[PDB]
RNA sequence: GUGGAAAGUGGCCCGAAACCCUUC
């Protein structure tokens, strides 16, 4: 059941101390069977189409590090632009600070395409239609392991469109002392 | 159907939640039943209650005349907060006949008791023997059946089972109303009521129109077969206020559904051929029936009454001397003035 | 569609359904591995490209042996059973167990969902159970030699692959004895077993004997290590369309949070509760055989029928849930045990809840959750028996 | 098969019930916060459709080629053969009654009960074509509630049999006689030749509904509901695209005995 | 059946006829013994349930009606004390238990008090009723 | 391009309750309390409003050129999709309405506001109807009870037996404000006008019939009280300190508000345009 | 340049059947 922290049992977590887990998780990965219905007579058509739903006073995040002088220009405006229900979203910038020692081997903090070099890390399959034509299934590091032999896996450019998708994965270091490996 | 109601005796049709000596103020005869809760409203403000006068109400009941013409010292209207008048035909509680704003009006599931009764008499007395109730009473598990053949006719066999052993209310009571009216195979008494199957529901009766309240008064009552302390009264209409009523017959609910309707009644009522046209003069010569049956009982309880008085008399003279169907809503010795309780023809 | 192998080129064959739906070919060989699966005798592995390999591996192809053939790869692998028989002395005979048990349609094949829920003894709901052998790793880090380690793990393993068949089938009775018993235990069961190995256990069905086959798993595993081990189980209960990723990620949810908050408890139903960390959403075994040995005899008959006292009147344990809701949204308020006789006085039944209609002072002494908390995982069970 | 809607014919009610009314549930039936009478839609219109389902049961055997899918039914009942489908003017067992529901599209798109009351079943659920709004208490009775001179009235009855009369007795709690409840009702108009011959065909429900009762004990009292209409208008789909505040609106002037504004039905009415 | 501990609790209710603010759990453990003194003698609902009405339609005027039950409350008052006047020979000898309640708690809370105030008495008012049948 | 967003905000009262359901049940998230879920909203949303251009097929059928080769009726007698009737999207046992191409739902009126796919079609529907959760007013009433939901009983009575049975439905109490919102994609300016007027028609074919679960018996009458048209037309993203439309909002009745004095309204809209 | 784009948990259902607030 490792699979989120708290920022005093994360910089803490790392560094060789004994963190410890929450149970404090705003995951409601509830299954609600949507809509069954003719535009004149009955439809039985049970589809489920589950999806997540939040707690009273949660919400997502997400970091950047980065220049304000680019969050600012491109991904600050973006971030009140994305505000069927399921994009309900309200915007509130923030500033966070993480202990992060020395920088051998340390996390990656995002899903991972990396320039082959593995480190002890969970493989994902992430698919992705992005405008029609299905992606492929572009095999990635999941959410958090530890690939800092020098990264900078550059992001994928794909086939299909006119001008062309090009998939993330480049990473942003922590510090980690990991014990062996 | 709209059919008038004539009231010919004193009628008394009353809840329960009579009313109190802190209601009445007796004057010249003349009762002005109050309206304590506007009375009480506006007698602390410019008055006194002492954080207890009005609510001092645990003080024995009675004497209206200190509790009006003290508390009423030249200060309060006599009868502004009464809500209506009576007539007192004779200082303690009264029974409140059933209103409606204030308004007394006859309930018609009373009505509609007064009649089933009578179709239950009709129907006991019509059809009431062994070649009419056994042949009904094998079809639904005829154990009982069997113990009715002993006897030539169905009313020995309920005072059988009425003097028979373990009687209780529940299962005793319901017992030939289910035999005349439906029944259905269940294991408590070998039958049940299961009251879906009476033709009843095919017979509506309406609440009457409301009464108009000039003729409503207080009446005494006489029981005149224990020498217990009686100063009863009774709310009551007065024999003379012509009301109306509405109550008609479903022909449109046995005519469909014939099958699933059984009992003795509907047996009893098959006879006749179409039980569309027969049913409503069955009930309306059950009640020319069972009302004069009423009064064969009462023309030699006259006395069993205790008074011998020619007000019963000349009031049994009259009773079957009418040109509708009269009706009774409601030791025996209940009587208003030596006149009988609750007579009406329709 | 069928599988998530998800990645073939046009290669995929739609065959053996309706072939308008393009298929993998594991998934077109498998389905024909499942019609031949009541029949199947075993598998023989031999090299990938002989006559009859149904599916490959990483190194051999299996060829199935059926109830006539006589195949050879030099090596069988004969289900369930000991005996080689009918197989020739030039392969090696290789033995493996599976727990096998599926209730056979009027064919003789594989029932599905909806040929399985509709045996369900009061709602049409599939049931689904899920479970685990309780702290196991530390059990085998405690063997000290190869000997003590292939017993401890042959004999745990012997459970869960040979065991489960004889449960299933309605032996074992004579230790078992009273287990939550919402019917009448059949001659054949609507029980299908998916998947039983190592310590874990998944078996689908209908859910009134998924239900008992829980507590029989797990009174029979009581008696089968004497006690100094224990076995969670997460159940879940879902409609007979509801796909099978969904279906078992509800019970893996279910079997880990019952996993986290005491180790070895059952999760009979996804109840509401508070959130303070007072009130657990799993139930200890002895907590729940108690309150069924408690509740259910008095309000529940046998065979999908309500107690002859609630008889015409089965509306009234629904407005239990609508009373223990209110516990539910505060547990500090003092309304449902009050509510609760004025539930049970206006219909007569004074004596079926001597525990709900009294806080009783017990549990808010150690800080335990109140007697109308636990009672709801035994109503909602006797709810969905009785049904229409 | 189509739906094919342009219409909303709207009454707006006003029940003015006289003698009584008990509405039961889990007793009045208001479950929600202000607490008051009020008649729940589904009460009036199951009471509209069973009594107009029993017109229809005697009057088949005259309309019969008029509404032709009629005519594949006996004026029986599926009482004795218990079957789900018999071939008489009753089918669909609930859970224990039977109710008429025709179980195709065709056949309920002719059937004069079930053109305006919905069908079920196997693949063909035709829309009801009525919407019965719940009839809430109206303001002014609100308002004489809030200042005292209560609204819901108990009532006691007995059960005072042939025998000894130790007869248990039984509250009931009607509403009060006189109680105007605010009614609404919309009926869904598709394809004009299909529209004459149904409201026409609907309010002569009501108006057995006016001689029979609706709401429970209705053979002790209890019905008598009066509806003194106030709209009969009509909300064409000429201005729910564009509303200008124009509307085609009819005469409440009492009541009709049979039908006296069957000329002004088709007033300025074209659909 | 009637033993003095029972019109003892009764007695602390009226003797602290302060229960406003006091602890949830100390109108409940009391609102049992008191109904079991009311359900010692006959006590049965009619009679009472002209006083509950009165209650609920109070709750109602709470429940965004108005303010307070400044004038509504004095009819709550006055109807139990009319209800022991009519009561006769079985019922006044048992229904006073009632009464002895309702009485010196509603005085001071006749303070015109809040809402909240008040619903701790109308919650003790529905406590007893229950256990008239338990 | 994207000059888009407008974000209709209000509060539906549903003045005899809603049951869309899930005993029948609400949907209830994760705090116990009811929602409109914004799929039913849009969903009854458009089967209102394409019953209403099935009717009106034959004589718009030149504004929305694309609608004129359908001639109505439903495809469900000759068992096939893309047959000229009006609508195909055979899904499992239902027939619903969706072009299936892209170049056709440029311009088909329903299919143009709610998006189109299938195979090689994939128009997004240029609306996001959110659902709708429950207004600060009886947040703050269900925290001290007050009985949010209300379990309600009918039953199938019969006339042979006059039997009945127990069908409870648990819908929410009638009277209850949502907090109803509602963004749209403004692409196309001059499709924007007919296509804002078709969702207030859309929304005012409610107030007048069901939503949400067993309606044509109680259950629906709803009604909007929208409060606040507002516009983000392309500098409420890349600034947003000021500028952008804020309309009137107390009294808006919808079937007021549509045309009586939505020109008064779009012509300030008018003034940014670009 | 979003595991996407179109997808009302819907259709049907009287809380109904019977019951004198009255006797001793
Ligand atoms: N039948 C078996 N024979 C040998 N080893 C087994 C068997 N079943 C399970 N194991 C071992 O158990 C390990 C995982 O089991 P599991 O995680 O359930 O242990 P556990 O101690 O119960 O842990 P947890 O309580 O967290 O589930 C695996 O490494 C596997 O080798």
């Amino acid at each position: 059941k490792a699979k989120y922290l708290d920022l005093k049992n994360f910089e803490l977590a790392l560094r060789l101390r004994p963190f410890t887990i929450p149970e404090e998780i705003p995951y409601a990965r509830v299954d609600v069977p949507r809509v069954v219905l003719d535009r004149v007579t009955q439809d039985s058509s049970i589809y489920f189409w589950e999806e997540i739903r939040f707690r009273e006073k949660s919400g997502v995040y997400f970091l950047y590090s980065g220049p304000r002088e680019v969050f600012d220009g491109y991904i600050a405006p973006a971030m009140r632009f994305l505000g069927w229900g399921a994009g309900l979203f309200e915007v509130e910038f923030h500033e966070m600070k993480i202990d992060a020692p020395g920088s051998e081997y340390s996390v990656t903090l995002s899903n991972a395409l990396p320039t082959k070099t593995p480190v002890l890390w969970r493989l994902l399959r992430k698919g992705g239609w992005s405008f029609g034509r299905r992606k492929p299934r572009m095999t990635f590091i999941a959410e958090g392991s530890i690939v800092k032999n020098d990264p900078g896996g550059m992001e994928r450019l794909e086939l299909g469109l006119s001008h062309e998708v090009y998939v993330y994965g480049l990473t942003f270091p922590l510090g980690v002392e990991l014990p062996e490996g | 159907t709209e059919r008038t109601l004539k009231v010919l005796s004193p009628l008394h049709i009353g809840t329960g939640n009579e009313l109190t000596p802190v209601d009445i103020y007796p004057r010249e005869n003349i009762i002005h039943v109050l309206d304590t809760e506007r009375l009480v409203n506006d007698l602390m403000n410019l008055g006194v209650e002492l954080n207890e006068i009005l609510a001092l109400l645990k003080n024995p009941p009675g004497d209206a005349y200190i509790w009006k013409g003290y508390i009423e010292e030249f200060h309060l209207d006599p009868s502004d907060y009464s809500i209506y008048t009576l007539k007192i035909h004779g200082s303690m509680q009264i029974k409140e006949f059933i209103k409606l704003n204030g308004r007394p009006y006859i309930p018609g599931s009373s009505l509609k008791g007064a009649i089933r009764t009578a179709v239950l008499y009709k129907a006991l007395k019509e059809c009431g023997d062994a070649r009419a109730v056994m042949r009904v009473v094998s079809k639904v598990n005829g154990d009982v059946a069997r113990d009715i053949g002993r006897s030539e006719d169905v009313l020995d066999y309920y005072m059988s089972f009425l003097s028979r052993a373990r009687i209780d209310r529940k299962r005793a009571d319901d017992l030939l109303e289910a035999i005349v009216f439906g029944m259905e195979p269940d294991r408590r008494s070998k039958i049940r009521y299961e009251p879906k199957r009476d033709p009843m529901k095919a017979l509506i009766v309406r609440d009457s129109k409301p009464v108009g309240r000039k003729h409503l008064a207080v009446y005494h009552v006489e029981v005149i077969g224990n020498p217990q302390p009686i100063p009863i009264w009774v709310e009551a209409i007065e024999p003379g206020a012509a009301t109306d009523v509405e109550i008609h017959v479903d022909t449109e609910a046995l005519r469909l559904n014939a099958d699933y309707f059984n009992g003795l009644l509907w047996e009893c009522l098959k006879e006749r051929g179409e039980p569309g046209e027969v049913f409503e003069d069955f009930l309306w010569e059950a009640v020319d029936e069972f009302y004069t049956a009423v009064m064969k009982y009462e023309t030699i309880e006259v006395q069993k009454f205790g008074r011998y008085t020619s007000q019963v008399r000349s009031f049994y003279a009259s009773l079957e001397d009418h040109s509708g169907h009269v009706l009774r809503l409601g030791k025996t010795r209940r009587l208003a003035d030596g006149m009988p309780m609750g007579w009406v023809v329709l | 569609p069928v599988c998530g192998r998800e990645l073939p080129e046009g290669k995929l064959e739609p065959s053996a359904s309706d072939p308008e739906t393009k298929v993998c070919p594991t998934c077109n060989r498998l389905v024909s591995l499942g019609g031949n699966l009541p029949k199947l005798l075993g598998f023989g592995r031999t090299a990938k490209n002989d006559a009859g390999v149904l599916v490959e591996g990483p190194f051999s192809g299996f060829v199935p042996y059926l109830q006539g053939g006589r195949p050879v790869g030099e090596q069988i692998l004969v289900k369930n059973t000991l005996n080689p028989g009918e197989i020739p002395e030039s392969a090696q005979f290789v033995p493996y167990f599976v727990a096998d048990y599926f209730k056979k349609d009027p064919k003789g094949g594989v029932a599905t969902f909806e040929e399985l829920s509709m045996a369900s003894t009061g709602t049409r709901r599939l049931g689904v159970m899920k479970g685990d052998v309780d702290r196991l790793g530390e059990f085998f880090s405690s063997m000290d030699s190869p000997s003590k380690l292939a017993t401890a793990s042959r004999f745990m393993d012997y459970f869960f692959k040979g065991y489960i068949g004889a449960i299933i089938e309605g032996k074992f009775g004579y230790i078992i004895g009273d287990v939550p018993s919402l019917r009448d235990w059949p001659e054949e069961p609507d029980i299908v077993v998916v998947y039983a190995g190592g310590d874990d256990f998944f078996i689908v069905g209908a859910w009134d004997q998924i239900f008992e086959l829980a507590f029989r798993v797990r009174r029979a595993f009581n008696a089968y290590t004497g006690g100094k081990l224990t076995l969670s189980v997460g159940l879940g209960y879902f409609d007979e369309r509801t796909p099978i990723y969904r279906m078992a990620d509800v019970v893996s949810e279910r079997l880990d949070t019952a996993k986290d908050e005491g180790r070895n408890r059952v999760f009979v139903v996804g109840r509401s509760r508070p959130l303070d960390g007072k009130h657990k959403l799993s139930y200890e075994w002895n907590h729940y055989e108690e309150l069924w040995r408690t509740y259910a005899p008095r309000i529940y008959a046998g065979n999908g029928r309500l107690k002859g006292k609630l008889e015409s009147k089965k509306g009234l344990l629904w407005k239990l849930l609508e009373i223990r809701e209110l516990y539910v949204r505060d547990p500090n308020d003092v309304r449902w045990a009050y509510l609760t006789a004025y539930l049970l006085g206006r219909h007569g039944l004074s004596d079926l809840f001597p525990e709900l209609v009294g806080i009783d002072t017990k549990a808010v002494e150690r800080k335990e959750p109140q007697p109308v908390y636990w009672v709801d995982g035994v109503l909602k069970i006797v709810l969905m028996a009785v049904r229409r | 098969m189509d739906r094919r809607f342009y219409g909303k014919i709207v009454i707006k009610g006003k029940i003015k019930a006289v003698t009584g009314l008990h509405i039961g549930s889990q007793p009045v039936i208001k479950d929600p916060h202000t607490g008051l009478p009020y008649i729940p839609g589904s009460s009036l219109k199951g009471r509209l459709r069973s009594l107009f389902e029993i017109l229809v049961n005697s009057r088949l055997g005259e309309w019969r080629e008029k509404y032709p899918s009629l005519a594949n039914y006996s004026p029986g009942s599926c009482r004795p053969d218990n079957q789900e489908n018999c071939g008489k003017f009753f089918n669909r067992k609930i859970n224990r009654g039977w109710i008429h529901v025709c179980p195709d599209y065709e056949t309920a798109l002719a059937c004069p009960v079930c053109r305006l009351f919905g069908a079920s079943g196997k693949e063909s659920n035709f829309p009801s074509r009525i919407i019965v709004r719940d009839a809430f208490l109206t303001k002014e009775w609100e308002e004489k509630w809030r200042a005292g001179e209560a609204i819901t009235e108990a009532k006691i009855e007995v059960g005072i049999d042939r025998v000894t009369s130790q007869a248990n007795p039984r509250t009931n709690e009607r509403v009060v006689a006189g109680a105007e409840f605010e009614f609404e009702i919309i009926y869904n108009v598709e394809n004009t030749t299909h529209w004459r011959d149904d409201i026409k065909n609907l309010l002569t429900a009501m108006a057995l509904l006016e001689d029979s009762y609706l709401g429970g004990s209705g053979s002790r009292g209890y019905g008598k509901v009066k509806f003194i209409f106030d709209s009969f208008e009509f909300r064409p789909l000429d201005y729910y695209r564009t509303g200008k505040d124009e509307d085609i609106v009819s005469i409440d002037a009492r009541e009709k005995s049979v039908s006296d504004i069957l000329s002004g039905f088709d007033s300025l009415f074209s659909e | 059946q009637w033993e003095a501990i029972q019109p003892y609790f009764d007695n602390v209710v009226r003797e602290a006829k302060n229960f406003l603010e006091w602890s949830p759990n100390k109108r409940l453990a009391n609102a049992v013994t008191v109904a079991a003194y009311l359900t010692s003698q006959g006590l049965k609902t009619n009679q009472v349930r002209k006083i509950l009405d009165m209650a609920r339609t109070t709750e109602l005027k709470v429940k965004r009606g108005e303010g307070d039950i400044k004038d509504d409350l004095v009819k709550m008052r006055y109807l139990l004390a009319y209800t022991v006047g009519k009561a006769t020979g079985q019922s006044k000898y048992s229904l006073d238990a009632f009464h002895r309640i309702l009485d010196p708690m509603l005085e001071v809370l006749m303070g015109s008090p809040k809402k909240e105030n008040f619903e701790k008495f109308y919650d003790f008012l529905q406590a007893v009723v229950a256990y008239h049948k338990f």
